[PDB]
């Protein structure tokens, strides 16, 4: 219920993770 | 005064210091033999320290509220001995020394092996040479005049 | 001074007059037995010969074997003719091995 | 001789000699007069 | 190729280029059938690339969020908060 | 690939072309020049940017000129 | 017009050792070189990638992964010793392809059947300014 | 094979010609200097005996008497 | 009729490329050639970074100065 409890880690964590990932899969490779 | 600043031989901060000096000193003196090698060494810097002191509150520098002699060099005929007569000394040694080696160049200039004279000098040329830095100010004053100092075609 | 110069060449041998403080090559131009060249600036095999007498001045030398001074190759575009030398020309490739 | 007389004057050894002159005038100089902050004749 | 001395054809470039596989067994599976077909039948929804890979990220970000949005303050000391008077700056406060 | 440029200044001295690493350039005929020889650059695809050709180069300014561009696996020098 | 010689697997290569040096997984996916040279006795040379390797009375083919390297060892087999060799490039398809000398004398000596490439008719100081070239997909050398 | 004293008289005679010629030993250098680099040439290459020739008995000659140079300068 | 100027003589250059641009040089030898792009040589007392002194150009580089 504490909000940042929540946003924090998603933004810190998940939402890296996701970025991240669908970055390196667009860059690394070909069309 | 000037810049709200004080003579210092009238300022009691300039003479403060004066005597915090000359005391310290006095200190090291002592623990030793009275008429010493070492003591005789340590008196004479005391007598220099006066000497200075003395020196400076009759130059009339003038002192703030640290008692350090501040220097003016905004031109007040008052100070010149402060900035603007030595730097009028120091421009004649400079300009001694920048013209000697400048005519040294153009003496040098017209031989096949130029640098030969450079990495070895001929230092019978250069004592020929170094005695006209004397008349630089006249001799590079007409130099500029006969449009000869600046090389033309450049 | 001007000690006359033999160089040996497939068109033959020839002397011609030019002083000690210009390169063989040079006066050769000014005289007119052609000889082969093409930096002029002592860097390249272009205008190689050797010698068979006297010998020249190294002073004027670069881009070259720490022996091919001391060897007998030489460059006649960079070269003060000490002497009544005599030398070869078209020799870049048995000096380019 | 006259080769050591070149010798000593090549770059280096000229500069010295040089500097260790000017080096004995200036120290000499503020010996005699030292702790100048001004010049104080005129 | 490898004929006593030489070492290089081109009908045979894999060779040449030493494209070998220096530890793989070209054996038979060492797991019983029976074990074989407990599991590639149980952990066979998890082989699908897309889903695997949305599955993953989105059940384990719902984890975090669940396990950090309900952990109890005897685990963070960020949410036990503080336990103490708090003093003054050295001139506010 | 790099671009290398030939510039009508060549003295075909051709000691750049003794000096490339692999094999860019050649010598070719001409008339411009008292050697009848000029510097040709027609396998570029391999050149590596090295620019030894450059330093050797006698002419003022250079008569051969190395352009880097676009990078290849053949033009990073690369083993692997 | 100087058919180059054609590859000859079977003949043998230099006696080395192994090493670290060689032929890695880019040999095995895009390229690699071969040259060869013929050897007139048995000798120690310096291989370029490694330390020494003995040449065979005889020819020797030495494969290598870089052009680069080959033309050194080409150089140095070529002055250092006095022998003619000749450098390809193999595909993984199994093309070679005759890479150096490519018409039959070396570079370094004019040859009256080489067509000139990549030669500008003018001093390198009259290219345009860039500004002249600008939105247009040409470079002011390439000119 | 059995080991002797074996020496060399008067190899190079002691004189002030090559003090006047700064990097005698480098022929370049001998020559005389056209620009500032030079004179760095000259210090960078003073001590580096195996490059101003090739003869091993030179270079170790002047290497046992640098030696004894350095020796000099410790004491 | 030769063409260029003289053997020895002072010219400017005009080549902006060049080293010695807007300075002097003596002439060495100008080819009484056509079909030559650069016949004039010049020689001149300072080194360019590649340490080289002589140098070839067109008629229309060099500049005969006085
Ligand atoms: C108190 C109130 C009165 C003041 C009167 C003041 C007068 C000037 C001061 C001293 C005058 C006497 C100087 C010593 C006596 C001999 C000086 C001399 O003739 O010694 C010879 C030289 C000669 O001077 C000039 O020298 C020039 C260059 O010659 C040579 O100059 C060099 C001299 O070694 C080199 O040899 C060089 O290679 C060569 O070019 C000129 O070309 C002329 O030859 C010549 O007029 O005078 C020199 O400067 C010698 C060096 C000292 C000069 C001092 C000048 C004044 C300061
Ligand atoms: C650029 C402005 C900005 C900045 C620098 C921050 C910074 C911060 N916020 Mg925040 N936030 C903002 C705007 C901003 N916020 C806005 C406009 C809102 C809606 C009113 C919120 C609502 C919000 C909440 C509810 C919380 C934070 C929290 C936090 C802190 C924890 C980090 C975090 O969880 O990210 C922020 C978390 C969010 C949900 C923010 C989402 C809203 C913004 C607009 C997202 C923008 C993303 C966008 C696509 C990328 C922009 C490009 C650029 C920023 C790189 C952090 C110091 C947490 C906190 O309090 O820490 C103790 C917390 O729980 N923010
Ligand atoms: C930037 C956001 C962020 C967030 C929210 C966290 C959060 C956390 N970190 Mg941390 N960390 C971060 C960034 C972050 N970190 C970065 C950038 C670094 C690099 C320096 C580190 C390096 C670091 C270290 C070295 C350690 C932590 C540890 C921890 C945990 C200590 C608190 C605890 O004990 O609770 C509870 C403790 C738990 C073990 C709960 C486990 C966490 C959940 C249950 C895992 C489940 C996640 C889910 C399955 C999917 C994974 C992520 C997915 C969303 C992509 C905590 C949950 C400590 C730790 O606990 O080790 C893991 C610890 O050792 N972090
Ligand atoms: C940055 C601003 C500024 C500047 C540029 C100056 C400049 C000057 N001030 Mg001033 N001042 C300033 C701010 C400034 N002031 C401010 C803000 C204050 C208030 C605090 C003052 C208060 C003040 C006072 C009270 C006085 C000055 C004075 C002077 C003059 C003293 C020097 C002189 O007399 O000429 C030059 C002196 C010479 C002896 C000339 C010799 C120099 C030679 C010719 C040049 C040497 C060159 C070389 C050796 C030989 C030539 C070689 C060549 C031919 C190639 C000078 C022109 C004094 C004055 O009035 O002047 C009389 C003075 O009384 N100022
Ligand atoms: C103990 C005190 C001291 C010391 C150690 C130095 C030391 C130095 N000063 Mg300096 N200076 C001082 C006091 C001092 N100064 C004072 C009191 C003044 C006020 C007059 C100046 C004004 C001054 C100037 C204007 C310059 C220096 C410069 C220099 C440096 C080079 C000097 C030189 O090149 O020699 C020999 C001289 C030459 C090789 C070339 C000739 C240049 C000099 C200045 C003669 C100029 C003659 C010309 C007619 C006058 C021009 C007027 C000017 C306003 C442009 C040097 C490290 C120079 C510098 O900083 O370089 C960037 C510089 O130009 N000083
Ligand atoms: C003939 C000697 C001489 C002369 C007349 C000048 C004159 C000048 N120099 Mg220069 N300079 C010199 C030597 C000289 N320089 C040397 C040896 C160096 C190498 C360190 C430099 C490096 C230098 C720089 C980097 C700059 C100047 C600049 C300048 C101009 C402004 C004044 C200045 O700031 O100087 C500064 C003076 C120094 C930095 C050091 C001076 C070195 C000593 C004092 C002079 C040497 C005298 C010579 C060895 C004596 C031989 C005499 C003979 C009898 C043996 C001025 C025209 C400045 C300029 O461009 O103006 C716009 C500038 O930026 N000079
Ligand atoms: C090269 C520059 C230089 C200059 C211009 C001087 C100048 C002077 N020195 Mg000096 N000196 C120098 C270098 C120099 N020295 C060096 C390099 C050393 C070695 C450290 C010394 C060591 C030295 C000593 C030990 C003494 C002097 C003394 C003197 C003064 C002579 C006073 C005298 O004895 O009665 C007058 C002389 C005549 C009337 C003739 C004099 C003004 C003497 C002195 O001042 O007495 C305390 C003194 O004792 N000097
Ligand atoms: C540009 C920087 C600078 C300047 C302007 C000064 C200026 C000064 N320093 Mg200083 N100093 C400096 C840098 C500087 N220094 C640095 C970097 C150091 C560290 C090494 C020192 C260390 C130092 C010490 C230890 C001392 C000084 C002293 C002095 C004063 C001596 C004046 C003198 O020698 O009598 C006058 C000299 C002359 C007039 C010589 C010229 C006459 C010629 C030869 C004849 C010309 C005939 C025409 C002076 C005001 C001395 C002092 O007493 O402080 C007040 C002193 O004790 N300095
Ligand atoms: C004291 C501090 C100030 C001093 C001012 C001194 C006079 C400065 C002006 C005159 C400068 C000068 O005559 O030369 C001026 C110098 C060139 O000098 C000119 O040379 C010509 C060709 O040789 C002629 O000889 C002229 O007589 C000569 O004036 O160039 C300049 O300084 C540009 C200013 C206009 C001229
Ligand atoms: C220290 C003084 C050195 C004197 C000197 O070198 O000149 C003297 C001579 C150089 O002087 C030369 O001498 C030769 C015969 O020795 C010839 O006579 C030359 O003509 C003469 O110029 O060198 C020496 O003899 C000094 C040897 C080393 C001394 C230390
Ligand atoms: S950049 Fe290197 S490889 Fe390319 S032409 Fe110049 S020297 Fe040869």
């Amino acid at each position: 219920i504490n909000l940042p409890s929540l946003f924090v880690p998603l933004v810190g964590l998940l939402f890296p993770a996701v970025a991240m990932a669908s970055l390196f899969l667009h860059v690394e490779k070909r069309l | 005064d000037i810049a709200g600043l004080t003579p210092c031989k009238d300022s009691k901060q300039f003479a403060k210091r004066e005597k915090q000096s000359i005391k310290k000193l006095e200190s090291s003196l002592k623990l030793y033999a009275p008429d010493s090698a070492p003591a005789l060494a340590i008196n004479a810097t005391i007598e220099k320290t006066k000497r200075r002191f003395d020196n400076y509150g009759k130059q009339g520098l003038l002192c703030g509220a640290d008692g350090l002699p501040h220097l003016i060099v905004s031109g007040d005929q008052r100070h010149w001995g402060e900035f603007i007569t030595p730097g009028i000394l120091f421009l004649y040694i400079a300009g001694w020394i920048g013209w000697v080696g400048r005519s040294y160049l153009i003496a040098i200039r017209d031989d096949k092996k130029p640098t030969q004279k450079e990495i070895i000098i001929d230092v019978p040329l250069a004592t020929g040479l170094v005695f006209r830095g004397f008349s630089w100010p006249i001799a590079a004053y007409r130099e500029l005049l006969n449009g000869e100092l600046v090389a033309k075609d450049v | 001074a001007s000690y006359k110069v033999k160089l040996v060449t497939p068109d033959g041998t020839q002397e011609f007059e030019c002083p000690s403080d210009v390169y063989i090559l040079d006066h050769a131009e000014e005289v007119g037995i052609d000889l082969p060249y093409s930096c002029r600036a002592g860097s390249c095999s272009s205008c190689a010969g050797k010698v068979v007498g006297g010998e020249v001045d190294q002073s004027d030398g670069s881009f070259l074997d720490d022996e091919q001074i001391e060897a007998g190759f030489v460059l006649t575009c960079v070269a003060y003719p000490t002497s009544d030398v005599v030398i070869e020309t078209h020799k870049e490739e048995d000096l380019t091995a | 001789m006259r080769d050591l007389k070149t010798y000593l004057s090549v770059a280096p050894v000229a500069s010295t000699l040089w500097f260790a002159a000017l080096a004995g005038l200036l120290i000499e100089i503020n010996r005699f007069f030292p702790d100048a902050l001004t010049f104080p004749f005129f | 190729y490898g004929d006593k001395s030489v070492y290089f054809d081109l009908e045979d470039l894999g060779n040449t280029t030493g494209q070998w596989d220096l530890y793989g067994s070209d054996a038979p599976s060492p797991y019983n059938s029976l074990q074989s077909k407990f599991f590639e039948t149980f952990a066979a929804p998890f082989t699908k690339r897309g889903l695997l890979l949305k599955f993953l990220i989105l059940g384990g970000g719902s984890t975090l969020a669940y396990f950090s949005a309900t952990a109890s303050g005897d685990i963070l000391p960020i949410k036990k908060g503080p336990q103490l008077p708090p003093q003054l700056g050295p001139r506010l406060g | 690939s790099h671009s290398v440029k030939i510039y009508d200044t060549c003295i075909g001295c051709t000691q750049c072309v003794r000096a490339c690493p692999t094999d860019v350039l050649e010598m070719i005929p001409w008339g411009g020049c008292k050697a009848k020889q000029i510097a040709s650059a027609p396998r570029t695809e391999d050149c590596v940017g090295c620019k030894r050709c450059e330093s050797a180069c006698p002419t003022d300014f250079l008569s051969v000129r190395v352009y880097l561009w676009h990078e290849t696996t053949r033009s990073m020098g690369l083993a692997y | 017009g100087f058919t180059p010689p054609e590859l000859d697997p079977n003949t043998p290569s230099p006696i080395f050792g192994g090493s670290t040096g060689g032929l890695l997984r880019k040999a095995q996916v895009e390229e690699f070189y071969v040259i060869t040279w013929e050897s007139p006795k048995e000798q120690i040379f310096e291989m370029p990638t490694g330390g020494a390797a003995i040449m065979r009375e005889g020819p020797n083919l030495l494969k290598l992964a870089r052009k680069e390297q080959c033309l050194a060892l080409g150089t140095r087999l070529r002055s250092k010793y006095k022998i003619k060799y000749q450098f390809y490039r193999v595909f993984p398809s199994g093309e070679v392809q005759y890479l150096h000398p490519k018409d039959g004398v070396y570079p370094e000596k004019v040859n009256p059947g080489r067509q000139g490439v990549g030669v500008n008719f003018r001093s390198i100081g009259k290219n345009v300014s860039p500004i002249e070239v600008k939105f247009t997909g040409k470079q002011p050398y390439d000119l | 094979p059995e080991v002797k004293i074996l020496v060399d008289r008067d190899p190079i005679k002691t004189s002030f010609e090559q003090w006047a010629k700064p990097g005698h030993f480098s022929r370049t250098i001998a020559k005389g200097p056209d620009t500032t680099t030079w004179i760095w040439n000259l210090h960078a290459d003073a001590h580096d005996f195996d490059s101003h020739t090739s003869d091993l008995e030179e270079i170790s000659r002047k290497v046992f008497s640098a030696h004894f140079g350095q020796l000099s300068i410790i004491f | 009729p030769p063409i260029g100027p003289k053997r020895g003589a002072k010219v400017k250059i005009l080549r902006q490329e060049s080293y010695w641009y807007k300075g002097t040089g003596s002439v060495v030898a100008v080819d009484q050639d056509p079909n030559t792009r650069y016949p004039v040589v010049v020689r001149f007392n300072k080194v360019n970074y590649a340490n080289v002194s002589t140098n070839n150009y067109a008629l229309d580089e060099v500049e005969e100065v006085k």
